[PDB]
């Protein structure tokens, strides 16, 4: 029925008075950061030049207390250097890299990919994106007189859509990255529609309604003490270009302001919003009639999409093949259509920690539940355990071998593994005589733990392969220590974990 | 020295001849400082501090003065003085989970009681001292206790010379708690006959409760003064015959007189007058800026939920005081998001005695800032990146500083276990017991830093 209630634990916590502004100012991205500005203020850079910057960054703010640094590791030191806010007057810690004193932080961060290659990352402070929506940009005067000739959401929406180096790459690809240290306040779903056979414009923008219809419903659900008037709040539909081409895939991205006075904090509370946001429109009667003919699989929200450090393609930008322009779904009831057609240009619109658009109180949703286990794979985990049995989890097998001392108890066993590479493996026996075991993954049914003294690939004769002793519990509740070993060379998956051999504890 | 010192000073052995005070911040009262500093001067022949516990007596003639002192004491101190272990509290105290209210109770402190029975003692032995005019480092001792009431320069230096004597003799303890722990003895015997009731303390500072009716005031003021006559009289009397003669007359001070007083480990009690609404708390270290802050919370708490003593069953006070603690800690915590950025506020003091965390490579640059830390190290806990959590050497980086966000995911976690001890003492102690007071931060409030 919509699914919320039974299936969502909603968390959150008041917060009226400074501590609202004081908490909106902390978390979201500059009041000036998404405003247009003349020319773009920021660090843009390969990979390998912010690498620099940012050791010459560090040198100018160590020496003032920055405990020091010893493509992930540059994506989280430039979120935290862009995360770090202002004390008083003095100028922010960004600034020893944008080399402004006007740069005011929390500042998105943007992935740009080049030809042929290269991620150059680029923080700015401000940008000139009157200039990239300039081109999707309609006058007053042409909406109003689209408006008298059509006077129909659905028609005018239509029509409305058919009359639409780093530092230079930033304006062909710019993918803005996840912050988890400021606060979300657009809900933005990436929508990758699969197509069994083309799907006409008509028809999606009737199917867009709809979804418009299922999200709002989904969240007044979720967020309760909001106001979502199902024909008036402005959802905001970006269709990647290819009358539709696209025989494959239509790339759609759909942007929701989050309700007043709620704000959303979490990576794994917006991975919520998004699958109570998906069940909706897949429970709607509308959307999948009119989509399912069309439509492969009823999956259309990728919600991983929100993970510090995973960036998402903004729209009014092309992938290095299809430029994210806007598709009008206006909404039924809008006493607005001008500033509805004028606010997809505005970036706060389509930005997860822009700027909310005098708060007395403010609601954080900081947690919607933990990873969704299925209703089915809740009773479907409660009645296989009822059925075949228990098994043990990773900790507990371990803890009867005397280990509360995984990188100990690998030594022990290390002989094992070592003389079953002498019987299989001896052209490479003797490189595992002296070897220290250092732990490379933790978790609760997986363990894997290398072998530094490059040794050599035991698969093939391509200084080729890092080797990891991995440990589960298998068979009945047993454990199984497996030999695996990554190599580099193409003949191996490159950089992918392949075993070798698995024997008994 | 390695593990540096409390007291700054700077003495001058030799070249230029010229005393040179350091007189640590205090503007306020800069001429009130200068002057302790000149009278502790002149006094103690200028070896204080530096010259240490020898001031009075060298190092190894004390082991002949406490023996000689175990000597002249009556046959029973004789004892136990012999059977002093490390914190024996010999006497009927509360069980530190309980509370007590509202009835008549009342403070005790006699100012100096270490300094002034190792003066007594040290004369005792004074005859078993190899030389009579080796006795001089005798007469210092004596003039700070003399004049330790009429000017607080006396004060430091006692508050300093006698547990650091105490260090040089290790037999010295066994004597000074023996002799406190006969005088809390006679506190006890004494306390019976004038209605007082020993309830907790920590020898010469005690704290006790009346059997009067609780309703009062006008007789009250009169019981609460003859206890204290009575309590002194009969300490100075066992004193006496114990041989032990004190210099300054002894006196006991009034300091305070509450209603309400709630304890739950064996330093902290919180007490209350509701008459005057005057408190005060002990036993909640102030290792901070933000533990005060967190002090002021807790002393407000404990006001409104010990104003709570409108009729009810035992079971809904219990619920309506949980509530209003939690209520607190939420008011705590939003405030706390308001001084979030400044990293000094949210620093503690560790001692070259604590585990400490490992100094960064770059606080080794702080040039003329390194030579202030002499015995506090303050550290404050930022998180660079993500899940690492390192510290900060406060006060060795140039200022202003620049940090990443201080970790109050760490701070605030520590504050609100000091918060949460006082908390389940007082649930479990005036209404039934059961109820650790514990506060959701994890999940309810953890989004505001993390
Ligand atoms: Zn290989």
């Amino acid at each position: 029925l919509n699914y919320v209630k039974h299936n969502v634990t909603p968390r959150e916590t008041v917060l009226d008075g400074d501590t609202a502004k004081a908490y909106l100012r902390a978390r979201t991205y500059a009041p000036g950061a998404l405003t247009p500005a003349p020319a773009y203020c920021g660090a843009v850079d390969s990979a390998t030049k912010m690498m620099g910057r940012l050791a010459d960054a560090e040198k100018l703010l160590v020496p003032r207390g920055w405990p020091a640094f010893a493509t992930c590791g540059i994506v989280k030191r430039l979120l935290r250097l862009a995360a770090t806010e202002q004390q008083g007057p003095t100028p922010p810690a960004i600034a020893a890299l944008i080399r402004n004193a006007a740069v005011q932080t929390p500042l998105p961060v943007y992935r740009i990919s080049m030809v042929p290659t290269g991620q150059a990352f680029a923080a700015l402070a401000w940008d000139d994106w009157a200039r990239i929506t300039r081109d999707a940009r309609l006058a007053e005067a042409v909406v109003s007189a689209e408006a008298a000739a059509h006077p129909d959401h659905g028609a005018l929406g239509r029509r409305l859509t058919d009359r639409i180096d780093a530092g230079g790459q930033m304006y062909v690809n710019r993918n803005e990255i996840f912050n988890g240290a400021l606060a979300i306040t657009n809900i933005i779903l990436d929508l990758d529609i699969a197509l069994k056979e083309p799907v006409p414009f008509r028809r999606l923008h009737e199917a867009l309604g709809h979804f418009r219809r299922g999200a709002l419903a989904a969240v007044q659900l979720l967020f309760p003490a909001a106001r979502v008037d199902p024909d008036a709040y402005p959802c905001y539909f970006f269709k990647s270009a290819c009358v539709c081409s696209c025989t494959d895939k239509i790339g759609l991205r759909v942007c929701m302001p989050v309700p007043a006075p709620y704000v959303v904090h979490g990576s794994l509370t917006m991975r919520g919003v998004a699958r109570v946001i998906q069940q909706a429109v897949l429970l709607d009667r509308d959307f999948v009639e009119a989509i399912g003919s069309y439509v492969k699989n009823f999956l259309l929200i990728d919600t991983g999409v929100y993970a510090h450090g995973h960036s998402l393609r903004l729209p009014y930008f092309a992938k290095i093949c299809g430029r994210l322009l806007p598709v009008f779904v206006i909404p039924p009831a809008c006493k607005d259509v001008p500033a509805f057609v004028a606010a997809h240009a505005d970036p706060r619109r389509f930005h997860f920690h822009a700027p909310p658009t005098s708060p007395r109180e403010i609601r954080v949703l900081h947690s919607l539940g933990g990873d969704y286990v299925s209703f089915f794979e809740r009773k479907a985990s409660r009645n296989a355990l009822e059925h075949f049995g228990r098994r043990e989890t990773l900790t507990e097998v371990l803890g009867r071998y005397n280990v509360q001392t995984v990188e100990g108890f690998a030594s022990e066993l290390l002989g094992r593994i070592v003389a079953c590479i002498e019987t299989h493996f001896p052209e490479h026996a003797g490189e595992y005589q002296a070897v220290s075991v250092r732990r490379a993954v933790s978790k609760d049914d997986w363990v894997l733990l290398q072998l530094v003294p490059s040794l050599s690939c035991l698969r093939f004769k391509h200084a080729t392969a890092r080797t990891f002793v991995a440990l589960s519990v298998g068979a009945n509740n047993r454990l199984c220590v497996s030999l695996c070993q990554q190599c580099f060379a193409a003949k191996c998956d490159s950089n992918r974990l392949h075993t070798l051999f698995t024997i008994d504890a | 020295e390695v593990r540096g010192g409390p007291v700054p000073y700077f003495a001058v052995l030799g070249f230029p001849g010229w005393p040179t005070f350091t007189v640590p911040a205090t503007a306020e009262s800069a001429r009130d400082l200068v002057r302790g500093a000149a009278a502790a001067y002149a006094a103690l022949l200028g070896a204080w501090p530096a010259v240490g516990a020898r001031v009075v007596l060298p190092p190894r003639a004390w082991p002949g003065v406490a023996s000689a002192a175990a000597g002249c004491l009556l046959p029973a101190v004789r004892e136990a003085v012999a059977r002093w272990h490390p914190a024996t509290k010999i006497i009927q105290l509360l069980d530190p989970p309980a509370a007590v209210g509202p009835v008549w109770t009342a403070r005790f402190c006699f100012p100096g009681l270490r300094a002034q029975l190792l003066a007594a003692l040290a004369d005792l032995g004074g005859s078993g001292l190899a030389d009579p005019h080796g006795r001089t480092g005798l007469a210092r001792l004596d003039a700070l206790v003399v004049a330790a009431p009429s000017e607080p320069w006396a004060g430091a230096v006692l508050e300093r010379l006698v547990p650091d004597t105490c260090n040089a003799c290790p037999a010295l303890r066994q004597l000074l708690g023996g002799v406190m722990a006969a005088v809390c003895l006679q506190i006890e015997e004494t306390a019976s006959s004038v209605k007082f009731a020993v309830c907790g303390g920590d020898g010469g500072a005690f704290w006790g409760v009346f059997n009067v009716d609780p309703q009062d005031a006008d007789a009250a003021s009169g019981v609460i003064e003859d206890a204290r006559r009575a309590i002194e009289t009969a300490v100075g009397a066992v004193l006496r015959a114990n041989a032990v003669r004190l210099r300054h007359p002894l006196c006991l001070a009034l300091e305070g007189v509450y209603t309400h007083a709630v304890a739950w480990s064996q330093a902290g009690v919180w007490f209350w007058n509701s008459r005057d609404n005057t408190d005060h708390l002990g036993g909640f270290p102030l290792r901070g800026p933000a533990y005060t802050t967190a002090a002021g919370v807790v002393r407000d708490t404990l006001r409104r939920v010990l104003g709570l003593t409108t009729a009810c069953v035992p079971e809904e006070d219990a619920l309506t005081a949980r509530g209003l603690m939690e209520d607190a800690c939420d008011r705590l915590i939003l405030d706390a998001f308001n001084k979030r950025l400044d990293a000094e506020y949210w620093s503690v003091r560790v001692s070259p005695f604590e585990a400490s965390d490992p100094l960064p490579p770059t606080a080794f640059r702080g040039g003329a800032l390194l030579d202030a830390e002499h015995y506090w190290r303050r550290v404050v806990r930022v998180c660079p990146g993500g899940g690492e959590s390192v510290g900060v050497p406060v006060d060795l980086y140039p200022r202003p500083l620049v940090l990443p966000p201080v970790d109050c995911a760490h701070h605030l976690r520590e504050i609100l276990r000091e918060i949460e001890l006082v908390f389940t003492g007082v649930l479990a102690g005036v209404w039934g017991e059961g109820g650790k007071f514990v506060y959701p931060f994890d999940d309810k409030m953890s989004f505001l830093f993390a």
